[PDB]
RNA sequence: CGACUCUUAGCGGUGGAUCACUCGGCUCGUGCGUCGAUGAAGAACGCAGCUAGCUGCGAGAAUUAAUGUGAAUUGCAGGACACAUUGAUCAUCGACACUUCGAACGCACUUGCGGCCCCGGGUUCCUCCCGGGGCUACGCCUGUCUGAGCGUCGCU
RNA sequence: CGCGACCUCAGAUCAGACGUGGCGACCCGCUGAAUUUAAGCAUAUUAGUCAGCGGAGGAAAAGAAACUAACCAGGAUUCCCUCAGUAACGGCGAGUGAACAGGGAAGAGCCCAGCGCCGAAUCCCCGCCCCGCGGCGGGGCGCGGGAAAUGUGGCGUACGGAAGACCCACUCCCCGGCGCCGGGGGGCCCAAGUCCUUCUGAUCGAGGCCCAGCCCGUGGACGGUGUGAGGCCGGUAGCGGCCCCCGGCGCGCCGGGCCCGGGUCUUCCCGGAGUCGGGUUGCUUGGGAAUGCAGCCCAAAGCGGGUGGUAAACUCCAUCUAAGGCUAAAUACCGGCACGAGACCGAUAGUCAACAAGUACCGUAAGGGAAAGUUGAAAAGAACUUUGAAGAGAGAGUUCAAGAGGGCGUGAAACCGUUAAGAGGUAAACGGGUGGGGUCCGCGCAGUCCGCCCGGAGGAUUCAACCCGGCGGCGCGGUCCGGCCGUGCCGGCGGGGCGGAUCUCCCGCUCCCGUCGGCGGGGGACCGCCCCCCGGCCGGCGACCGGCCGCCGCCGGGCGCAUU
RNA sequence: ACGGACCAAGGAGUCUAACACGUGCGCGAGUCGGGGGCUACGAAAGCCGCCGUGGCGCAAUGAAGGUGAAGGCCGGCGGCGCGCCGCCGGCCGAGGUGGGAUCCCGAGGCCUUCCAGUCCGCCGAGGGCGCACCACCGGCCCGUCUCGCCCGCCGCGCCGG
RNA sequence: UGGAAUGCGAGUGCCUAGUGGGCCACUUUUGGUAAGCAGAACUGGCGCUGCGGGAUGAACCGAACGCCGGGUUAAGGCGCC
RNA sequence: GCCGUCGCUGGCAGUCGGCAGAGCGAGAAAGAGAGUGGCGCGGACGCUACGCCGCGACGAGUAGGAGGGCCGCUGCGGUGAGCCUUGAAGCCUAGGGCGCGGGCCCGGGUGGAGCCGCCGCAGGUGCAGAUCUUGGUGGUAGUAGCAAAUAUUCAAACGAGAACUUUGAAGGCCGAAGUGGAGAAGGGUUCCAUGUGAACAGCAGUUGAACAUGGGUCAGUCGGUCCUGAGAGAUGGGCGAG
């Protein structure tokens, strides 16, 4: 029975909700599992960036958000062809590649090209054969001063 | 405090791992201190009590300076029976009164080919801990 | 919480009216004691408790960050008053000065004999002696739930870099350690009362301003924090009340009893 | 005064509350996350010197081998054990073994009837009879083997 | 008639494999209610839920768009916050109820058929050789047998790809050992009081242990030990030790593989049908002129097809490319093994079950299903004497205690027996008021002390006042010296750090010819705050003082010889 | 009228979500890390701001397309016929009335032998600014109706204001 | 001269349990022969409320309650109980 | 007179002391105000201001509401240099008391190991009932009853013990559709022997189908085994999400 004055509130408790109750008592016991496997991963990939492959710069749809910029999924094969990186060798130097992306504009295509240049210039490559350097490979003076970068690589700032 | 996350600080779990301990573990549980005459010789503080050792009681009704031979180690009761620690039943026959190994000090070990290995083991890990400290 | 199946693992239906029995459900048939004996309901033996405790009770509380910081600054401003420390019980009748700061070499300590010698040289040893004189067995069912022994809380020791000082002190009863960058109120104010006895180290006594900072210089280590303001400055209402400013503006006291 | 009855106190009985203990539960969290025709889970029946139940095990039957340990097990007997030409007791457990029913598998489920092959007694290959061992369930895949068709043909 | 193929189909205890059943907390596919709500009830709700059936794994399922969108666009799946109690559904009542975007955890892609190209360039099986041999493989032989042209392998898949030519670039990539190079499990061990007195039945209790403040402490968690133990024992701490096994990550060597790429032109080729789709029927969905699924009928196309949340026609655009397949991580887990913990319960509670419990017991069965912990430190578990047939007693003894005596800790209440005291014909009991008697208490029974003063008899190493030393209070010491601070105030040929939606030499890269303009980056200038040195005052030191000076008080040491 | 022979132990407004009001606390036109991340008791505590996404608050109104919260005086110009209308350049500026805690001014006065005579206070006739709040009247925004006359220009219009 | 008397500090805002079977009496009063009946109006009670009286008593007369000492009353009483 | 509530939105920081001067109860808005000229070193209590003090009026109460509990239960963080084998919890008590009460504190006893005061925190926190639940115990009550089927008696034995056991002698019943002698189903050791007298055999037992010790069921021909009956039930096939 309703009281004098109040809300008409509909509680969604007409199903057997006590059976399907989800308690978060393992949230602190899984934050440590994620952090542990994140440092087992940051130890498995020794000098490679800890965050993973570099992501492109990407506007958002939906006029609510179409003025912020974000980090997409990968660099479109158009931007890889402009930057001169084979689409099957990009994934082996930590460049993200998704083919689904189009490029209608240019102000973003050139921004992601400049981004690939800014990454393929900061990239310290180790020689495939350790005991023998190669042609396209950073010299041992770099390789000895090559560290593992934490956090996202080339972070995106509005 | 204890920081090993795999050891049980619980009460009833140690009071259960105690009473339901296998015999070979109850042998270590029934250890006993060495007398200060064998301590400055061997560098060993306690030893799992064996059968034929000479011992002397220090706590209880039968505590004194009389030394006796350990007559038997009744490891199921967590007790031992010594030569002349006993009692008279009503009719007159005598029974051995059980003493806990922790209330009794050993004055002459029965050196086997194995109690020598255990002694030299303890001595080894003790000089290793002294070099670990100094 | 109790089990969710407890008290309900039986099958029992009421006998109904007639039978001159109290109409509670009863266990079915059987040639045993527990046969037609009353099954559910809090009143019956066996049976289910009233409103069985559940595991989605609200156990954890959340507090505003600025209010946890207000409480930390209020639990630190109260540790520099000889009355609010001698009233929590600490034996500091011979401490040379309350904000007890010590040189940085203390962090280089690795033996507990060094910490004992220090706590004696600073005349802080009567508090660990008080913890000793206060160590006794608990009272109640807490003894059989891994809370068998209890004692008193001793001085706290604030540090900045762990060069082995937790290893050095963690074997003295009552001594608890606390990093500056992670001050815990559940440790600075044990039991909920203010006025615990703390022992700082100069390298930690010189980060308190970079952590909270005076009312004109903000906190440097926090994002945006300034010490809480004061609702009254001259808290000495004795000096306020017997002051000619106010003393002159009063009517004569009517201290005659009629 | 006496009996009986009532009340209070003393002690004594019936009963086992209260308190004090706790090798038990409940809940939370963590790691792994593995059964079976090479016979699972379950059931049945057996095995101890003295043994009913529990527990352990399977005719090698309260356990075998191996390794670690290093002198007991114990309720009483008895029995091992230079403690080193050699190892009591426990724990571990990778070798071996593991009765009948059970997906349960020769046919049935009484414990009844078989068929085939190879051994031992019987015989002296004379099949008989007895004992021992191995086979003989249903679907299904790859290939092998033998076949069916006035199915489609070719040659005789 | 016979012979030999091929197709279709049987028979084997044929050679070699595979499945079956159990568990089921979580997961996948179907089947599927009614209690209840609506104050009735019938649609709805409960609910795609309970029950039922099938199938798995340590996760499963999903998964690299026939997608979201309408932007300046996003780009596999799964998960959390939020969207959101929203859009929507609904006797538009009860009630029900998503998605997009955004922030996060994780992050990974791929593969066929087809279309073509290649001498089927491919695969399985048996026999023999050598090795490897406890996850059945590697290499060699076999005019050895099959599968397969009704299509095996390599390239290749929508992100385009293939082929010829021009160019440049170019030798590790993989598996198998042989052999050596420094995480997990298991076994063993590593500090210090039984130190002196004293309680007890027994100490782990109480006091002490100088000036090494009894000893150790990276070990003062816990358990046991005749209450209560850092130091008696096991343990705990420790990038402590020793010894076994497993594995990974490593480096050489052998025998194998694999004979390889990109860029510009040129010629070519490019896709999944009783499927989509439409009608209609039933269920389901928030999906409303049908969200999804399924049955029946019709039944396609290829600049085609689907989607663009209102049915239809026309015309534009956006968006993917269905009808074939695989794919870890983030995610779930009241079952299993092994663990740790708790502001939980503490034997009528907590599991039904602390115990020979899914046992005893009931039911013909499906099923139902308990009650039941505690002698004592140790059995030291009462020898022996004695009456009685025995149970039972009376002595005696064990124990600190039998006032703990084998269902024995403590041993309440109801109920009963006996002893003591009182009482009694309106059932008993009760409240108010007294009296009588009892029981103990007051440790009652000669009754309070305290201050001053007066006198009366005695005893001090004693009062005042001075001197020395120390200490403390106060000081408008009008305004003494020197400090320190100010959620004070101004100045400065001052240094510095934070911030700024206040402005402006080199550099990345960009369009136009090293000239020339836009912008990605640190200076620099500037503004505010803060900090630190500089001078000025101001004012505090009562949340924050030091020395000399003054006054006062106190203590101690003198001096006082006693009408104090 | 119904339950009750006696005694022991057990025994009944609990927890979660939502909402409303009241209350304490912190910050305050802001507020909050709850999700995520970084650093024995501790599964705690601390931290993140280029993690404040997002929630709630800061704007309402309409079914919607949508729109979205004082004005006045002054000259100068055009128009109507002294006012108004539009149009440029000035200054003034966020209503008013009534009640209204509080505060402010203050005629006069608060004694000591007698008058003048200043400072400090306090009382006080009367007069004021008026907190919060209440009543009333105006004003402003959106929807809607009625009557009207004008201004705008890349698209002069079934246009916009 | 705050425009009759007497008395008394008022005004306002949220949140809110229980209740929603009533009954009796004086007076008026409808149906009914009437009823300790059914049904209304005004006020007071019982319910929710003891105490003295009416021998007894939900409702009648007096009178409303913290625990006590003295005094005096109400309504009723004063042969004995 | 005492207790309490309400109101006075009452009074008290003035304990202002040899740096002193001890007042604001009195009918009448406001200063025991400033300046400007004519010896003996002394003085109770108070004030946890959430405290203390003074005045009046008041004091019912179901349903209901609110407050205050130094009322009580169990655990948690602190704190009592807390209590305790020279005796904790618990329980009993014609002992002494406190508080209006919830309740509490002492003394004596029993008992044998843990327990409490305060400030906060938390809750499965207070019982007279619910034909409440479980367990224990009463009056009824030494009462109802131990009454279906005719019947017992004498002597002896064993034995502590005899209406009931055993023997013998009498008298009786069942009266071959039996109270006889054997089997099927079912039971499962009840069979047989010795001993025991705790429990049971609704009195007693020297006895038992009780208890404790040990024994015992022998097949070519007796049955099962085999065959079919009513019927049950695979494969083939069909149906079926399964
Ligand atoms: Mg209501
Ligand atoms: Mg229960
Ligand atoms: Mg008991
Ligand atoms: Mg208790
Ligand atoms: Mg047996
Ligand atoms: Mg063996
Ligand atoms: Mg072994
Ligand atoms: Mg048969
Ligand atoms: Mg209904
Ligand atoms: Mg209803
Ligand atoms: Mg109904
Ligand atoms: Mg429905
Ligand atoms: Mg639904
Ligand atoms: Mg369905
Ligand atoms: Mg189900
Ligand atoms: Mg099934
Ligand atoms: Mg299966
Ligand atoms: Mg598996
Ligand atoms: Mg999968
Ligand atoms: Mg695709
Ligand atoms: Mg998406
Ligand atoms: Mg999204
Ligand atoms: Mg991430
Ligand atoms: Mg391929
Ligand atoms: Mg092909
Ligand atoms: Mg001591
Ligand atoms: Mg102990
Ligand atoms: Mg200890
Ligand atoms: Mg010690
Ligand atoms: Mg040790
Ligand atoms: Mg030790
Ligand atoms: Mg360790
Ligand atoms: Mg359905
Ligand atoms: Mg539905
Ligand atoms: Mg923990
Ligand atoms: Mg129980
Ligand atoms: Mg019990
Ligand atoms: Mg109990
Ligand atoms: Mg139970
Ligand atoms: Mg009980
Ligand atoms: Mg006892
Ligand atoms: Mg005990
Ligand atoms: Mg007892
Ligand atoms: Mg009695
Ligand atoms: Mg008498
Ligand atoms: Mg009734
Ligand atoms: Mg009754
Ligand atoms: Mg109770
Ligand atoms: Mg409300
Ligand atoms: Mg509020
Ligand atoms: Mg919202
Ligand atoms: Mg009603
Ligand atoms: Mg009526
Ligand atoms: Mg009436
Ligand atoms: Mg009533
Ligand atoms: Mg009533
Ligand atoms: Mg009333
Ligand atoms: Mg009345
Ligand atoms: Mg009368
Ligand atoms: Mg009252
Ligand atoms: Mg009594
Ligand atoms: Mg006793
Ligand atoms: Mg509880
Ligand atoms: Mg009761
Ligand atoms: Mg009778
Ligand atoms: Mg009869
Ligand atoms: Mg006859
Ligand atoms: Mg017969
Ligand atoms: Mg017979
Ligand atoms: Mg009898
Ligand atoms: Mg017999
Ligand atoms: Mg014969």
């Amino acid at each position: 029975a309703p009281s004098r004055n109040g809300m008409i509130l509909k509680p969604h408790f007409h199903k057997d909700w006590q059976r399907r109750v989800a308690t978060w008592f393992n949230q602190p016991a899984r934050k440590i599992r994620r952090r542990k496997a994140r440092q087992a991963r940051a130890r498995r990939i020794a000098p490679r960036p800890a965050a993973g492959p570099i992501r492109p710069i990407v506007r958002c749809p939906t006029v609510r958000y179409h003025t912020k910029v974000r980090a997409g999924r990968g660099f479109s094969l158009e931007e890889l062809r402009v930057a001169g990186i084979h689409k099957k060798v990009a994934r082996t130097i930590g460049i993200s590649v998704d083919p689904r992306r189009r490029n209608k504009s240019t102000e973003s295509l050139q921004a992601n090209v400049q981004r690939l240049k800014e990454y393929r210039s900061k990239l310290v490559l180790f020689p495939r054969k350790p005991s023998a350097p190669k042609k396209g490979d950073s010299s041992a003076e770099e390789l000895k001063l090559a560290t593992q970068l934490t956090g996202p690589v080339m972070p995106i700032r509005n | 405090m204890k920081f090993n996350p795999f050891v049980t600080s619980d009460r009833s779990k140690n009071r259960k791992r105690h009473f339901n301990a296998p015999s070979h573990i109850r042998r270590k549980i029934m250890s006993s201190p060495l007398s200060k005459e064998l301590r400055q010789k061997y560098n060993v503080r306690s030893m799992p009590i064996r059968k034929d050792d000479e011992v002397q009681v220090v706590r209880g009704h039968y505590k004194g300076q009389q030394i006796g031979k350990v007559v038997q180690v009744y490891r199921k009761k967590y007790v031992i029976y010594i030569e002349r620690v006993q009692r008279e039943k009503a009719n007159g026959t005598t029974v051995h009164v059980g003493i806990h190994p922790s209330k009794v000090v050993i004055t002459r070990l029965k050196l086997d080919k194995d109690r020598k290995k255990i002694l030299e083991r303890k001595a080894k890990s003790r000089q290793v801990g002294k070099e670990k400290g100094k | 919480a109790v089990s969710e199946l407890a008290g309900h693992q039986t099958s029992a239906e009421s006998w109904g009216t007639g039978r001159a029995v109290a109409r509670i459900p009863r266990v079915r048939g059987g040639g045993t004691h527990r046969s037609g004996q009353g099954a559910f309901g809090n009143m019956c033996r066996g049976g289910r408790m009233f409103a069985p405790t559940k595991t989605w009770r609200r156990w954890h509380r959340r507090v505003n960050t600025t209010q946890k910081r207000y409480a930390i600054c209020s639990a630190l401003a109260a540790s520099a008053l000889p009355a609010l420390v001698m009233s929590k019980g600490h034996r500091i009748e011979e401490v040379p000065e309350l904000p007890l700061v010590v040189e940085d070499k203390v962090e280089g300590y690795k033996k507990t004999k060094e910490a004992v010698l220090l706590l004696k040289k600073l005349k802080a040893w009567n508090d660990i002696k008080k913890v000793y004189a206060s160590q006794r067995m608990r009272a109640g069912k807490g003894k059989m739930r891994n809370r068998r022994r209890i004692q008193r809380r001793g001085p706290c020791v604030i540090y900045n870099e762990d060069n082995g000082i937790v290893k050095a002190f963690r074997n003295i009863p009552g001594i608890t350690l606390l990093n500056v960058t992670k001050l815990n109120i559940l440790k600075l104010a044990p039991g909920g009362h203010v006025g615990r006895f703390c022992i700082w180290t100069e390298s930690a006594f010189r980060k308190l301003d970079d952590l909270y900072g005076t009312w004109r210089k903000a906190a440097s280590l926090k994002s945006n924090y300034n010490l809480p303001m004061h609702k009254m400055l001259n808290t000495d209402l004795s000096r306020i009340l017997k002051s000619p400013e106010i003393q002159r503006a009063l009517r004569a006291p009517r201290k005659k009893i009629h």
